[PDB]
């Protein structure tokens, strides 16, 4: 996922 | 109200942990870099100075300004400030001028620090005409786009600096990615320069 | 609840020096090591490297109702307990390059992930085509397995890591050791980060 | 009266966040460099690292007191104190304060505060072992206040030094501090600033 | 005009600059 | 009691600048060092840079409690700690890890923290097969014997399994003594802890 | 009173910010340096990094409590005690304190500070190599008071130049003075003290 | 034991 | 003034320095 | 005296140092 490479988006989703 | 009143209500109701978000909007939060010095290129990080124009809007610092000052200067400490953050960044920001905020009657906050930090920019081919490209990722650490909405040669650049300004670009990325509804923002700066001869 | 609320009670019920251990289990943190830069190597046997820190655990006390309130909120580590983590291989002290913030679900969960630049004791072989290997002994300073039970992918590369950097990833892989020694009934854990790069 | 109650009523009524601008009317803040030393000099990145005194004074009628029977002068912290947000605009390093943070406040609220600061510089350090030298400039001025909140002064200036290490590998040609009033065609109000220029050159 | 050039002025001026 | 209770009593009756001498006692202070890292040796100046692990034990009393868990983590913000400093020390000592210590029921606190520090060392002849002799002597810095009590933990003469073997440099031998003088001016006694640490360069 | 009252006596009625002028008589403070070792010197910026321990005496009767079935010394961190504002007028970098910062405290009111600071200095460090070596003067005074307020003074010591001087050193110490200066200026009645230090050193061989 | 070796545990077992 | 030179006499005396 | 050449004996012997 994209998602894990971002900050704000792997705290905000628990990758 | 005068001076003093307006600081000691902005200092009282100081709620620098709470992000200003009006009626379930995201703070809107416009930042702008302007360049001073390019300092070392080194075999390949580079160490910059440069100023961080931040401006957002945050409603419970709001007064009336009829007889009383339009602006006052209060210190970052007693407000709110959005986690903005490198993601290319090797250093952590040195802040050098005073940590003050401009803050007007309509709630309105205007903070410009000169920041000195080192990023991770490929060294090779800046003594060519072309020079090299430094990209800048700027954006929230923890909030996203519905939370803190971020938005976008140098007349500020020193004359005695060894490197020379090409061209800076600021633009912003918005990309929603597949797993989350949410999108998520940032500010690509890239600053292109040369060695001077 | 509105987030102005959340935080306050947070600051308010702040117990930082307090492991939130529920009923004698302990607390189950998830630590990642994901490298974003390796900056100087230098032969000393020394590595200068950049990597964001995801760690991940549950407070139960922080917990709030969801509904009508937000999901998630995003705090200063200052107002909430952190695992004691530490690189018993580390030769520099931590440097955190972010905003010190974790962000909080309304179900006690905790993510806080600080991009941290430190220097490590690794065998550098960085310049040869096998490239030098790189291992990071990361544990609780002060906790045994029945206080702070640590957990770590085996493989990527991934899309952190710098394109511009003047070394190149070849495989991180991460990986729990649980030893029990003969003294002691309760077990030691550590996550053991192999890190081999090479020069490009 | 004495020194402990003068201190108490100054910790207690301290307002450092707030600017003591009496009757409309900007503070009065005087600025004067004196420089120690030059110890580094980066011909290759045109940097300069140097040691100077910064004299800064001005009033601050909340903090004055009746002088009869009472202490003429205190020593006070500048962390109970409001200081002006006088900042170079060519500084590329953190100014580091090697003295003291202590401030000398007078009965009548004059407040005379004068760190040593160690501070790198943008300069033009090209040709620092000719006989002309070089010449730093370096532009002081307030970070978010205009002239009619903080109203900067040069306190003559020409020439310097008795206070320039004589064990120093730089010597000092001549120290000049003006004052620069520029009002902008879009704003109404002028701003000021302390353009301090020092020339120097490599001794033999 | 070179308000935006200024950093006190930038601030006390969000309409120009 | 629980975790919670035991930190607030500590937090609440935290009396960091009080010395814990019980019944006019000393404070029985134990100190060893352990070698994690010999980095830097510079010969022309004699400088050594290490990391190494202090663990240092005690006794306070006023910690004291007792169905409790028998140990807690503690902050040593919250807990005196004794005024130990190497003479011997060109650099401030750098902590590396959580400055937290362990505290058992019985009072008694272990603070190990991993230490990154410069000394002044002889370290001529270190690529020899004899190698450096590097000599740390460590005490307080404002008490005597009466007040505090430095002892060594080993002797040792043990070398390291803590050592990094990835590191430059290779441990001959470790060995920590204790050293009381009693000068004639004065009735109390002066302790303090001599580290020698034998070294040499693996080519 | 056992260590703990006093300790807490001293905390409760600690004003650091305020000088014990008592009489309206200055502050006797009594400075010394002891160097420990000499490290660096930099022909290129000339410069010097310096390890010494500043000895720093003086009376605050404010802390004084009763000695008869009490402690006669206890030790307070620098924190809770009023502490002279002295600094080198000719330093080139922050005093670095490489030890606790704590005070030994007399029952009489006698405050014993002695901290290990590393401290670079402006020192003309050419002709290091030589016979005659190199001199490093240091500057000591009270950083806002005069005389009238802080009067500073070097102690009659002279006998101890190489006593605390570490072995291992590259550098060798010829010769240590700590001189009292005294000047009153035309313009004003008060007088201005001073504390040069002059360090006398060379390299071994 | 090899607990010696370990921080965490040289600390819980008062090696 | 040799007083300028100073600090302390500096900061004490604002009508001489 | 060998108390002078200690930093805790020192201060806490100003009578001897």
């Amino acid at each position: 996922s994209g998602c894990c490479s971002n900050p704000a988006c792997r705290v905000n989703n628990p990758c | 109200l005068d001076r003093a009143d307006i600081l000691y209500n902005i200092r009282q109701t100081s709620r620098p942990d709470v992000i200003p978000t009006q009626r379930d909007r995201p703070v809107a939060v416009s930042v702008s870099l302007k360049f001073i010095n390019i300092l070392e290129v080194n075999e390949n990080e580079v160490d910059v100075v440069f100023w961080q124009q931040t401006t957002w809007s945050d409603r419970t610092l709001a007064w009336n300004s009829s007889h009383s000052p339009d602006q006052v200067s209060v210190p970052i400490s007693s407000l709110w400030v959005p986690d903005l953050a490198a993601y290319n960044a090797i250093s952590k920001p040195e802040v050098l001028t005073p940590q003050l905020a401009r803050v007007v009657s309509d709630g309105e906050v205007l903070y410009m620090p000169s920041i000195r930090q080192r990023f991770s920019c490929d060294v090779s081919g800046v003594d060519t005409e072309s020079g090299a490209t430094c990209r800048i990722k700027i954006g929230s650490w923890t909030h996203h786009s519905r939370e803190i909405s971020v938005d976008p040669d140098s007349e500020y650049f020193s004359q005695y600096s060894r490197f020379e300004i090409l061209d800076v670009t600021q633009k912003k990325n918005s990309v929603t990615y597949s797993c989350c509804p949410e999108a998520y923002e940032d500010v690509e700066v890239s600053l292109n320069f040369r060695k001077k001869g």
